[PDB]
């Protein structure tokens, strides 16, 4: 975190203060797909049972 | 702001498009931080009494 900062500054010494350095992000940890469901359902016990 | 996400963020191929022009984002947080500061400062001269 203090490199971070020096880089930032451009600088090999730092002054007192809070200096934004970058960003941090959650990424996704699962995939949520969904798509509708077939109101006729499909006779294939017709055939099975 | 988050540049990255303004422009498009979370996706490798949009990246690597956003960095092909360097710090013309950067310098915009950067003004921001700025004012946010200034902002600060202009609020303790008016209440800090």
């Amino acid at each position: 975190p203090l490199s971070e900062t020096k880089c930032t500054l451009k600088s090999f010494t730092v002054e007192k203060g809070i200096y934004q350095t970058s960003n941090f992000r959650v990424q996704p940890t699962e995939s949520i797909v969904r798509f509708p469901n077939i109101t006729n359902l499909c006779p294939f016990g017709e055939v099975f049972n | 702001v988050d540049c990255t996400m303004y422009i498009c963020g979370d996706s490798t191929e949009c990246s690597n498009l956003l960095l092909q022009y360097g710090s013309f984002c950067t310098q915009l947080n950067r003004a921001l931080t700025g004012i946010a500061v200034e902002q600060d400062k202009n609020t303790q001269e008016v209440f800090a009494q």
